[PDB]
This record gives C-alpha cells, structure tokens and sequence, in this order.
C-alpha cells in the first residue's frame, strides 16, 4: 500500500496497541489469512533480550511487533486491516483507521 | 509445469514480508532439523530468506508441495495464489528467467549439483548487483583457488539480478589473454553470443589492433541498444588489466580475476572492489562441511572427518580423491591433480628469475616470515619480489614478508633439487655474522628467534649448542621478553634435541626447569650449576607451574577441562579465551556477549558450559563447538543434577525461586519456590542481604531454620554435596544437608569470595587465606607462594587448575609443593643490627 | 541512487546561500580540524564551495549524509530539499550528466584514485571557459608531464559547463599526430563516434590530402548540428600546429601542449592561452602534501617528506 | 526565492538599514524563527575590519550584512522578514519590502 498508510499506522501504533487487545487481534489475524506458517507470529518471538524491563510494559511493545509487521504487504493488506479490526470489535481504533482515508 | 523454479521468484516478496522463523510447527520430515535451525540464527530476513531459498531448493521437488499445498496453507489464502498462478500460468518474465536459469545450468553441468552456497559473499555482492549503473563495472578478486567461479554462479542464479539485467548475460572465460589473436577470437565469439552476425569486410589484417578496435566500435555502437542497455558480462579470471583496456565497453561488466596485479589499476569507486582473502569472505568450515554431501552425500561421514576454511578447488578435489579413503586421499594423494592445478595457473612466470628463486624459497619453513636481507642473499631482489607480489604469489607488508603456505610447501616441495646446502650455509653465515662481544644479537623477532633452532639443527651441532645460547644464558631472557612466550621456547627446545648426549642431558635438564619458572636472571641461574648457565651468568655480570595472560582487561572466572586438558578462562573486555593446561594454546577466543563480573557452570561430562555475567543472563555452550546454545534471562547459582542419568538442570533465580528443566528439552520442567541459594537432596538454604541464614523446605517452602550466625556484630557444597557453608559478615558456617544438622565454624578480615573444591571437605577461602581442610584446619596457602597476591588453586579430581587473578594473570599450581615457601615468614615488621647480621 | 553524485548539482545553490564560513556545526566524525581551518581560509565561498565539496567527495558516500540531513538543519533549512529530491528521483539531464561523468572515471580509472585538484589553474580554467565561444579555444601549455593531462581531465568534470556544454565532449591523444594519415585515421575515429555510419564510396587513396579534405567536410557538415552545437574536442599533447590546421573545425574545442612552439603559433586574441611555468600555476606544498598522500596513505610518514616541489 | 525579492533587498538595502534598528531587528528576526546563535555570532562579527574604521561605521555595516543574510536564509525570507518588521514597528520598511511584490 502507499506510503499514506505506512506514516498512519506508524503514527497510530501507540494508540492501536492499546486500544485493540493483543491476543484477541492476533489470534483473529492468523485465521484472517495474513500470518501463517511463512509468518505466524513474528512477534512473540523478539531481538531474545526483552527482558531487561518488565512484563506488563512488555506487552505494549509486544503488540507493538504485530502492527509495524502488518503493513509490510500490498494494498489490499490495508483494507484487509480494516477488516481485521472489525473482527476485532475496538470499531474506534477501525474508525481511526479510516478516518486517514476517504 | 515446475515447482522448484516459482520460489525464487518471489524471492522478493519473501524478503519483504515472510520469515520462516517464526515456525512452531515444522513437521520433522517437512526438512532436517539441522537446515531450518540453523537459520534460526541466520543474521537478517534477508539471511533467513537465502538460507531456506537454498536449503528447500536442495530438497526434492514433490515435498515443496507439502511445504507450500498445505503446512503453509493453514489459514492463509495470501499470497498462494500468485505461486500457483506461476506454477500453472507461469508469467513471460518467469518462464524466461526459468529458461535462462535452466540454460545456464545446462551450460556449466556441474554447478548445479556441486554448489555450496556462501551466503557471506553472495550477500555483500547482490547489493552492488542490483545498484550497478548501466555502465559501471564490477571487480572481484582475491585468492587464485577459491572457486569465485562457483560464487559467481551462485550470484548469477538470483532472480533478482537476472530481472534487472533482463537476463542480458553473456559468459566469458578470460583463459589465455595475453595475445591479440586470443582477444579477437573473444571478441568474434562475444559479437555472435550478441548476435551471430558481422559486416567482416572492415577486417583488415594490416593491422590486427586495427580489427580489434573496429570490432569493439562495433560493439559499443551495438550495446547502445534498448534491449541492450541492461547486459552482463561476466569476465573469469581476468589475465591483465591490458585486456580490460580493450575489453572496456562501457557496460554493466563484472569481472573476477586471479591476479594482484590486474586489481590495482581499477578504481574502487569506478569499481565496487571485492575481494574473497576475508575472514567473512571465509565464512565457517560449516559451510563446507557439506562438501563430502555434495560429492559423496554421506552425512555420518562428515563427522569422522574435519573440513577446512574456504578453498573450494583444494578441498572439493581432496574430497573428490577421498570418495574415490578419508585419510589416504587427504594429504598424500592428490600429489598429482592438485599439484598440477596448484602450478598450473602458476606457468605464466619465467624460470629463469622468477622460479628459481621462488624455488629458492622452499628452505624457509611452510609458514614463516623472512627479512629483506635473507631474500636478498639467496635493488633486483626486491624488485623481483614486488613484480612477484604483483602477479599473485607472494604477500607484502612494512618490513618483513609473508608467504601464503598454498605455494610454499606443496607446489615447491615435490620438485626440488638440492640447492639446500647453498641456503642452509647462508642460513648458518648470517646468524654467525649475527655475532657481538656479549650475547645480545640484533635479532629479528619473527624469522630468527624461531627458525634459528630449524636453521642450526639443519646444519651440526656445535653451532646448535653455541647460538641457541641454552649453553648461555641470554636466550631465556631475549626470546621471552621478546615473545609476549615459553610454548614457543619449549618447542624450539624438545625436537631440536637431535642434533652429544653429555650436553644433551644438561639441555633435557635446562626443558625441565623452563617451564618450572638482569640480576634476576643470573640469580636464577645461581640455582642450578651442573648446569652451566650460571657458569655463562658469571661472565654476563662480570662484564611454579606455567602461566597464561593473553588478556586486556582483569582475570574473571578460573575454571577446568573435566578431562584434564582445558580452560574455559574468559575475560573482562569481551573475547573468549579458552586454553589448553599443558599448551597454553589459545583455542577459542569468543566473545559470549557480557564479559562482566559473576560466574560459570560446567556439567556432569561436558557438552554445555555458559557464564552469566552481570545482566542476570547466564547462557550456556558446547565444548569443542564452542557457539553458544542456550540463551536464558529471567538470576543467579544454577547446578546440574549430580546424577549422570538425569540431566537436571537446577536453577536458581532471585526471590528464591526454583526453577528445574531437562536440558535436552528447552522448557523449564518444574517451577516451585536475595544473595545466594541452593538445593539438597527436600530443603532450601538461602543467605540474602541480612547475614541470617533462611533453611527452607523444597516441600512447603516456608522458614523452617535461621542461622544467625549469632557473630554479626556465599554458599557451597563439598565432596559429598553434605557440607554446605555459610558467609556472614566474618564467619563460615559448615550448615548441613538433609543427613544431619550443622558442622563446623573454625574461628576464621571480610571474606572477599571463598568457595569449595571438589574433594576431601577442604574448601577454598580466597586471597586473604588458606585451604582449611573443614572438618578443620588450614593447610595450605593455595600451596605455591604467592608471586604477587591472587593465583588461583582447588582440585577437580586428582589434577588441578584455577585461573583468575586482576592482573590479567592467572596460575595454575599444584598440591605437591606445599608449605607455603618464600612468603610463610616474618614480615614486613623487623630491625636489623649489622652484626653476620642479627635480623 | 547516491548522495555523492548529486551535491556537484546544486554547488551554486550552496553559493547562492551556503556560506561555507559562518557555518560551524563540526561533526568531529566527519567534518576535520586542519580541513575546516582551511575552510575559513578560503578567499571566497565559490572556491570556498568547490574545495568543500572536494572534502566531501573526500568522504565516503554516505558519511556525508549526515551533515546533510540533520547538521545541514539547524543553520539552514532550504537545501535538503533540493538535493533530497534529486537523490530520490534525479533528474534526466542531472543523470545523464551521471552516466557521462561515469563514462569519463571508467576512462581513466587511474586519475580517478590518484589525483589531486590543483585549485587555482584550475579555477582559472573553467573560468575562461563560463564565457567559452562557439569559434574560440583554450591552449594550455606547461612542460609535459606536468600533470596538465590531470587537471584538463579535472575540469571537464564540473558540472555546470558541462551542463552548459550539453553533455557532449571528446578527447585526442595527440601523440606521433605528425603524419597525414594519422590525421585519417583520428577523423575517422571522430566520425565514428560523432555518428557510427557513414558513406565510405568518397575513399580517395590516390590522395591523402582529399581524403583528409573530404573528411574535414563531413566533420564539419556534422558539427553543424543542433545535436552538435556545443561539442568539445581535447587536443591532448599536440605534437605540431599542423595538427591543429588539419584539426581547426571552429568549434568549441582546446589543446593542450607540449611544445613552446604550439602557443607561439596561436594568436592570443584569437586563443586564450594558459600555461602551467608560472608561480601560482605551480602547485603549493598542500597540494604537494596531497598527492604524495594519494601514494603514501599516511599522514604520520607525510610529515617525514618536505623537500621536492617537482 | 524569486531572484526579484534579492535584487530589491539589494538596490534597497541602504534606505533599509538606515530605517531599521540593528538590535531589535536582530532579536525579532532570531525570535521570528530567521537565525540562530552561530550565524548572528557572525552577523554581528561584521568583517573584524570593524576595528579600524570608526564604531559609527560598524554596527550599520553589521545591519547591512544582516539584511545580506537575511535575503535568501529562511524559509518565506520576503514574508517572515514583513513579518519581523511588522513586529518593529518600522512600518515604513515593511511596506517598502511589500513593495517590491503585488
């Protein structure tokens, strides 16, 4: 996808990774069709050395792993994002997301 | 149609979005667990990508299938449709490149079995592949030998490149350049490659340079095409930078010669200049280690034998004669097919300067350096040796030389003639003339303190007892001051031996006091006299076990090779350093990743042996393998379970946690429930900040027992894992371990880090004390003086070992001296009346 | 592409607001002491910017990015923009100029790794050539071997004449060009790469000299284009003014000589004449100093050599 | 900038630095967002020639230099600098520089 969406998503990241639950995308992504055995998490797995600073801010960056990947693909990922988030049910982070757009 | 061939494609798309490690599924006979866990480690996506596009492309076609129709196609309905579609429909751009691919192959016939990719080189070229101009030109050099050939294969099969190069590309091997016939044909033959067809009336033989200037305006007013803007030429081995002078048309040309003189004129920006001479060009004999695999295909085999760096034109034709004996073909046979290849590409030289005097050469050791003067005995000499320089053979640098052992031993060796007296009588003059009124020669550190011992066996004895000075005394102190060692000394000394058994027996005993340890040096020799070092000590002032330092920092965690002959060393600025015990040989150098301030941990045998610094992580390793296994932050003290049947990693994290796990799996088996803890065999003894010792049960987990050491004002197990101890502010306290209820205490400054050994409950107080044999007394003082302050001391079995000082020197001494000599005395605190003298 | 290429594009941009003395924001990485001490020095920042940008190329390529991404914004703010979109898209005229510049570096690819610019002969070089006619021509003497061969290469490179030159330029080795056929042969080869086609049935063997004539036409009747308006001709070590009267097509091409002779023959009014056996065509010691560099590649061994001004 | 707006700060140049202030246009041109603190250091340094003329001949040749720096620096240099000369209150320097324009 443009360039349009990249700046978006980087920008909204620190929003949508809290917004949105992390296991409850992730785990709504890898049956979407977009994260499979060429890609699967990619975000539970790290660097190896997260452990220096705790858990629970762990997980903000965590999440933070699952988006930045997401817009990596082609145009339609971006749309399909859209759809993702309305699987996701967090409708103000996919009303966010278009208010980019259109 | 195929599919094996839609892969590389999107090769791209692979890049940009896929990694194959994020994979928990993996099912087993998808691939060898080898392949895809070494690409666990692969050092970008980019990496990861070429290590899977290679291994997968090594496997047979139908199991892409079960990898693509359905272990990729979980739940992915993405991009699958694009490799189906390239399968079945196959686009014009892919099925070229596919022709082409399979064209190439069909060309060469043995690359396409016989292929190792190096994923070092391919990587730091395909960059400048992909950025080449339209015009700019590509250099690739280094060592003659290495199969740059293969590597150029290896680049040419890209997708990338060929897609970028419109699968413009038109091979030449610049075999035989050096004639103006042997260029012309090469010009015919790239022209018909182009196109099979040529206006030859313009062909005037008047003039040959006249035709090969008109066959390349022909080429270059060709070249100017649309189809033609993007072409490359691969240019193997490039003979001179002459026939680049005329094969320079203006193009995207990549060229990779074998010569040191060809790489000099060529500009590096005009040029992107790649050489293979690298430790990264090198890679890891790992890459290789598939050689045997890609000629023979025996994967047990490759572990009975041991591969080498990278010299695939050696290696592969060793490996060759192997499967057609793994000893036999290594080194004597192949006398007669690498030899050949080896001064093959050497006979562009003419004898009559050039090889004999590279035939003069073969005197000096396989590997060794050599003084201008040498060389110049056996301004023509350095510039016939500069010129030599040039082509490809021999290596300069500020201002001694040294000489690659390719050429050296084995191309010169075979065919010798006896030319060695000549050069052994120079070899025995230019020492003699290295001759003063004392026993200080101008020596040359490298060539003359090693190979004089070669040289002066070589020619007799006498000059062997003179000029090695260990009849004298004045060898011990230059060779070791200069040489900073004593390996070096004891192995000039051992074989040397050979060349009277009266003076061969007062030289056995001189070997025998090396390793045992100006005025200092003739005080020393004061010691020993049968020996007549301190008779030479005498006209000089008229007119413990070993050691180790190889360090930059200060001495960290003192260790021992189970099996009595390592040291897993380490120190403070980031590298490794492993050595053997009665070597010293530094066998690995390798950086883990925090050389801080803490501690490792062996196993029951071997096989894992990590040291968790100061970033609480405590990674393990191999032995001999060396590259680091297991990566585990969350902590402190961790044992492995004392029984050879379950390897039971106990751990120990902070706020007393008790984390197990089997080492041959990766997940933590048990998690039940601050300074310093341990186990037992259903209790917990923890130390923490307060000096009170806090005994718990593996069971409850509650306080049971608390040792206040009742004297406030680290722990350790023994030989029978029974006597645990306790460090409190100014007290070791002998606590138990589920057989009985507290030892011993033996009234002990603060106790800096006093650990045990490994036998006959004596335990290690380190340097403010002494070994206390606990159940009671003090023996020793780590039992062999002190030379300074710290040095090191414990038992493992019956062997000893222990380095770590401060001072970046460590030492390894033994139970046998005993009694604390030099130092057991009456201290600093005296008076004197000069008497003798009543002190 | 890269950032190397790209900065010689907009160095009047720099000297319209660079100003290359009031700008001190040392990277110690990359911007040097003793450089920026002969920075300040600088009689102006046209040179000032020149030599600057000499340093720069000094520099690898993307070493220098860093003073023009975030060192370049706090004292100015225009000039990323200028020259981060041409790093993006380049321009068709600027790359051009790219390839050409590329094609001259691949020509020698000696001079392209051990040159040094001489600064001020070289500025009044291409000086004389900002107002370069489309009759007129430049001498440029010096005894041979006075690496006048470097810097006549050197200052074709500029980007603006070359711009101004319409990217179209061609060189002459003059050496043993003392013959009536070597002129023939030399002409053929222009005409070959002014245009590879041509009408061979005019070859006259029965006379050189018509041959020659019948190929001066055909040079000229080429030159004579809007393609061909600004072509420069070098006349590298001409060996004889006969040369040049077979060679004299009124075109805006130049000569370097050998000879004394050469530039006694030529009218100055009509032939700008420069010559290197002269106190500031000479190099200075810092010149010196970078060029024995070129070889040596160590500064702590150029200190042990202050002697040869040759 | 259009090289109009350089040519009419330099024919004008002399009725400019006679109406403007050097210090208070310095400080609102440096608060206006125009300079910063190495450039002005420069920009009052004038030549260091200012020593032998007489001190009368310093500070107007410091405010010319200004307004030579000021010509092309900046991102709207004709708009930002109205702006600052608005903020003197020297109006009749900024109509003068709007001049030139419309």
């Amino acid at each position: 996808m443009p360039k349009r969406h990249r700046e978006h998503i980087r920008k909204n990241l620190n929003i949508l990774v809290e917004w949105t639950n992390y296991e409850r995308l992730a785990m709504e992504c890898v049956q979407q069709g977009i994260l499979t055995v060429q890609m699967l998490r990619n975000t539970q797995d790290l660097n190896g050395k997260p452990f220096n600073m705790d858990e629970k801010d762990v997980r903000v960056e965590q999440h933070r792993r699952l988006l930045l990947k997401i817009t990596q693909r082609g145009p339609t990922a971006y749309n399909l994002l859209i759809n993702a988030l309305r699987n996701i049910n967090c409708l103000d982070a996919a009303v966010l997301l278009e208010s980019v757009d259109e | 149609y195929q599919y094996k061939d839609i892969l590389s494609v999107f090769e791209d798309a692979f890049v940009d979005n896929f990694d194959c490690k994020d994979v928990q599924d993996m099912p087993k006979s998808i691939l060898s667990k080898e392949e895809i866990d070494h690409i666990i480690m692969s050092k970008d996506a980019v990496s990861g990508t070429l290590r899977l596009f290679w291994t997968l492309l090594s496997k047979q076609e139908e199991m892409v299938q079960k990898f693509v129709e359905e272990v990729l196609r979980i739940n992915y309905k993405f991009l699958m449709s694009p490799i189906k579609t390239e399968q079945r429909q196959p686009s014009m751009m892919t099925r070229m490149y596919i022709e082409q691919r399979d064209r190439l192959y069909n060309d060469n016939q043995v690359f396409a079995k016989y292929n190792v990719s190096r994923l070092q080189p391919y990587l730091k070229l395909r960059q400048a592949l992909l950025e080449l101009r339209p015009a700019k030109n590509v250099l690739i050099d280094g060592v003659l030998g290495s199969g740059k050939t293969w590597v150029a294969l290896d680049v040419c099969l890209s997708y990338k490149v060929q897609c970028k190069m419109d699968f413009k590309i038109f091979w030449l091997n610049l075999k035989n350049c050096n004639s103006p016939e042997t260029v012309l044909e090469m010009l015919q033959k790239l022209l018909y490659q182009i196109d099979p067809n040529w206006t030859s009336r313009s062909d005037h033989s008047s003039n040959i340079k006249l035709r090969i200037h008109s066959i390349q305006a022909e080429l270059r007013r060709l070249l100017k095409s649309k189809p033609y803007e993007n072409c490359l030429l691969v240019l193997l081995n490039v003979q001179n930078a002459k026939a680049w002078n005329a094969f320079n048309l203006s193009c995207k040309i990549l060229l990779t010669t074998r010569f040191k003189q060809v790489t000099d004129f060529l500009s590096a920006a005009t040029t992107t200049h790649i050489s293979l001479d690298h430790h990264s060009m090198t890679l890891t004999p790992d890459e290789v280690k598939s050689l045997l695999l890609k000629y023979l295909d025996c994967r047990p085999q490759d572990l009975p034998r041991e591969v080498l760096t990278t010299n695939p034109r050696r290696l592969s034709i060793i490996a060759e004669s192997i499967r057609d004996a793994t000893w036999d073909n290594w080194k004597h046979v192949n006398c007669d097919k690498l030899t050949t290849i080896i001064e093959s590409s050497l006979n562009v030289l003419e004898p009559a300067e050039y090889r004999k005097m590279f035939d003069r050469l073969s005197v000096f050791p396989p590997s060794a350096h050599i003084p201008t003067i040498l060389l110049s005995l056996i301004s023509d000499v350095m510039v016939v040796v500069n010129k030599l320089h040039k082509y490809s053979l021999v290596e300069k640098q500020p201002s001694t030389i040294s000489i690659p052992s390719i050429y050296l031993e084995l191309k010169v060796k075979l065919e010798n003639e006896y030319a060695l007296h000549r050069s052994i009588v120079d070899h025995y003059n230019i020492p003699k003339t290295f001759d003063s009124d004392d026993l200080i020669p101008p020596y040359l550190d490298q060539y003359f303190y090693s190979h004089i011992g070669h040289h002066l066996k070589n020619i007799e004895h006498p000059e062997r007892m003179t000029l090695f000075r260990m009849v004298f005394l004045d060898f011990r102190f230059l060779e070791q001051k200069i040489r900073h060692n004593t390996l070096q000394q004891l192995k000039f000394y051992k074989p040397y031996i050979c060349d009277d058994p009266k003076y061969e027996r007062l030289v056995n005993a001189i070997l025998d006091f090396l390793p045992k340890i100006y005025t200092d040096l003739l005080r020393i020799a004061l010691m020993a006299e049968d020996e007549a070092i301190f008779e030479e000590a005498h006209k000089q002032v008229q007119r413990d076990n070993e050691g180790r330092h190889a360090v930059y920092l200060h001495n960290d965690f003192c260790l021992i090779a189970l099996a009595s002959g390592q040291i897993l060393l380490t120190d403070v600025s980031l590298e490794g350093e492993d050595t053997y015990l009665l070597r010293d040989e530094s066998d690995s150098s390798d950086i883990l990743r925090m050389a801080v301030f803490n501690q490792q941990k062996h196993l029951i045998t071997l096989h894992c042996n990590g040291s968790v610094k100061l970033w609480s992580l405590w990674p393990d390793c191999p032995g001999r393998r060396h590259s680091g296994g297991s990566k585990q932050q969350l902590v402190k003290r961790f044992i492995g379970s004392y029984a050879n049947l379950k390897i039971v990693a106990f751990y120990l994290n902070e706020d007393a946690g008790l984390p197990e796990a089997n080492i041959q799996l990766h997940v933590a088996f048990i998690n039940g429930d601050w300074d310093e803890q341990d186990q037992e065999f259903s209790h917990v003894p923890v130390l923490k900040t307060m000096q009170s010792g806090i005994r718990c049960f593996v069971q409850v987990l509650k306080r049971y027992y608390v040792v206040c050491t009742s004297n406030c004002t680290l722990h350790v197990f023994n030989v029978e894992n029974d006597t645990p101890l306790a460090l409190d502010v100014f007290d070791e306290r002998s606590k138990t371990a589920t057989v009985l209820l507290i030892f011993k205490y033996s009234v002990w400054f603060l106790p800096g880090l006093s650990v045990s050994l490994q036998s006959e409950a004596v335990q290690l107080p380190e340097i403010t004390c002494g070994k206390r044999s606990t159940d009671r007394y003090l023996l020793l003082g780590t039992s062999e003086g002190l030379i300074v302050y710290d040095l090191k001391i414990s038992d493992p079995v019956l062997r000893s070992n222990v380095s770590e000082h401060i001072e970046c020197v460590d030492i390894y001494e033994l139970f046998d001296p005993v009694y604390k000599y030099i130092v057991l005395c009456g201290a600093k605190g005296k008076q004197v009346v000069h008497v003798l003298r009543s002190v």
